[PDB]
């Protein structure tokens, strides 16, 4: 199973706080150590903290600024990080990862994507890309979709539910006017469409909103 | 407080060969090294522990040596699963550090790309807007053009590209060129056409729909 | 027996004192930078290396919460060593004692 769980997004205002969280499951011991690791976009690991929670005792990186506090339930298993007074600066993806308290992360959750603007939350548009009347084909097909007009970052897009994994890219998003746009590539045998079905699923976490497309003959 | 540096930043190999990632401490540290892998918008996950010590589900082509202040990662027989960042991280004093990374590149045969042309979608129309959207997808190496030309002359305007690192499954390249119109520009013209220009031809591909 | 019930504590003790010191100092020690001894594995073999006095100084306590734990260490180790020491006094007396008839 998954031994840590956080949250895909949380959106935050230049100066106001935010409170991540990291649920553990799997074998537990008093002698762990839940630790913080900051990835900033195109860049390398930070380290910015630990704690004991069974003990509750936290030590930080002191090498950088302080902007996190970390604190713990002992009875729900959760690990917290409180950042505080952000800027842009503190937008990145935030893991959490399990330590036995011999030196190495064994385990690290999926990441939380922190986004640091004014700009609004704002669902994306989904729209089905199927080829035109005119185009001709050899033993393959190429579909995709559309993902478009979503704040903040990140989107997940998967093929048939994560069936129809083979064959895809999800190009990155490009950001205009406070609004970020990409598009999903699949590529299937000929034959097979629209003769089995294809279709996208786009979850887009910081809105809470999962929306399905199925791509179907013009 | 231990700084690793991780020498090259960038490793280029080919594939099937065996390759080296280099992680020098700054000072004497034992064995007490760890290795990670990060692939793309992936999260790490430990290959190596204590400088050779395997990992359990971690493909036998992996290995590590180093002692004292100099470590390497070695991965025999690379392939593309393998292109990703590779991170050290010490744990012989507090506070615990990593290296800066080392990013794993596949030469592969030079591939032409597989062009694909959208026309907007009924759904998008409706709202107001249209978007032409073009694959360039599958193709080596990285270095790739790509034209949109409406009734056959060229647009420069309205043209956002997205490029992919370099694919985990088969050590190649795509990109995506998206012309964004209303409804009202998209509806008065005819043919639009996106032309790719790669190594691998002196031709350019090319694909256009009608609006009709 | 007196002696073997004080013997045999002060070794349940030591046994708990090594494992209890491992743990605790970890906790004192990280935190502080430079501080290698931050992991369970060698703070236990650390406390062994302290109990018995046989000073490699491979790892050690930088802090002062590392170096209080250090301190019962060493004296649950030298406590556990005089009350065993004395215990087999006690042994051999009593029973070169009996040895003589006396
Ligand atoms: C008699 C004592 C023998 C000392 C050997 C320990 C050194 C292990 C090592 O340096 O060798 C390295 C190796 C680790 O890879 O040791 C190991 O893994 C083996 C793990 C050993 C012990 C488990 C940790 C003890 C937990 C103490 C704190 C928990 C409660 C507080
Ligand atoms: C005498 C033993 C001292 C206890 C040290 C516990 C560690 C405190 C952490 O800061
Ligand atoms: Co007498």
């Amino acid at each position: 199973q998954v031994q840590l769980q956080q949250p895909g997004a949380e959106l935050v205002k230049p100066g106001a706080s935010v409170k991540l969280s990291c649920k553990a499951s799997g074998y537990t011991f008093t002698s762990d150590w839940i630790h913080w690791v900051k990835q900033r976009p195109g860049h390398g690991l930070e380290w910015i903290g630990e704690i004991i929670p069974s003990y509750g005792r936290a030590n930080y990186n002191e090498k950088i600024q302080k902007k996190a506090t970390l604190t713990a339930d002992k009875s729900s298993s959760t690990a917290f990080m409180q950042l505080s007074s952000l800027t842009s600066e503190d937008s990145a993806v935030y893991y959490c990862a399990r330590e036995r308290g011999d030196g190495y992360f064994a385990v690290w959750g999926a990441g939380t994507t922190v986004t640091v603007s004014s700009a609004k939350t704002t669902p994306p548009s989904v729209y089905p890309l199927a080829p035109g009347s005119a185009a001709q084909t050899n033993s393959m097909v190429t579909l995709g979709c559309l993902v478009k007009g979503y704040f903040p970052e990140p989107v997940t897009v998967t093929w048939n539910s994560g069936s129809l994994s083979s064959g895809v890219h999800t190009f990155p998003a490009v950001l205009q006017s406070d609004l970020y746009t990409l598009s999903s590539s699949v590529t299937v045998p000929s034959s097979s469409w629209p003769s089995e079905t294809v279709t996208c699923n786009v979850a887009h976490p910081a809105s809470s909103t999962k929306v399905d497309k199925k791509i179907v003959p013009r | 407080d231990i700084l690793l540096t991780q020498s090259p930043a960038i490793l280029s190999v080919s594939p099937g060969e065996r390759v080296s990632f280099s992680c020098r401490a700054s000072q004497s540290i034992g064995t007490d090294i760890h290795w990670y892998q990060q692939r793309t918008n992936g999260s790490p996950r430990l290959l190596i522990k204590y400088a050779s010590e395997s990992i359990s589900g971690i493909p036998s082509r992996f290995s590590g040596s180093g002692s004292g202040t100099d470590f390497t990662l070695s991965i025999n027989s690379v392939e593309s699963e393998d292109i990703a960042n590779y991170y050290c991280q010490q744990s012989n004093r507090w506070p615990f550090t990593f290296g800066s990374g080392t990013k794993l590149e596949i030469k592969r045969a030079d591939a032409a790309p597989t062009v694909s042309i959208f026309p907007p979608s009924s759904e998008q129309l409706t709202s107001g807007g249209a978007s032409v959207v073009c694959f360039l997808n599958n193709f080596y190496p990285k270095d790739i053009n790509v034209k949109w030309k409406i009734d056959g002359s060229e647009r420069q305007n309205g043209v956002l590209n997205s490029w992919t690192d370099q694919d985990s499954k088969d050590s190649t390249y795509s990109m995506s060129s998206t012309l964004t119109l209303t409804k009202d520009e998209y509806e008065r013209h005819n043919s639009y056409t996106c032309e790719a220009t790669h190594k691998t031809s002196t031709s350019p591909i090319v694909k256009s729909f009608n609006r009709n | 027996a007196l002696h073997w019930r004080a013997a045999g504590a002060a070794t349940v003790l030591l046994v708990i004192v090594l494992l209890a010191g491992s743990y605790l100092a970890v906790l004192a020690e990280r935190g502080a930078p430079g501080a290698q001894l931050i992991t369970y594995p060698r703070a236990l073999w650390w406390s062994v290396e302290t109990a018995t006095t046989v000073g490699y100084g491979d790892l050690y306590p930088v802090t002062l919460w590392g170096r209080c734990v250090a301190v019962v260490v060493m004296v649950a180790g030298i406590t556990s060593f005089g009350l065993v020491t004395a215990a087999l006094a006690t042994w051999f007396v009593g029973r070169e004692q009996e040895r003589r008839g006396h």
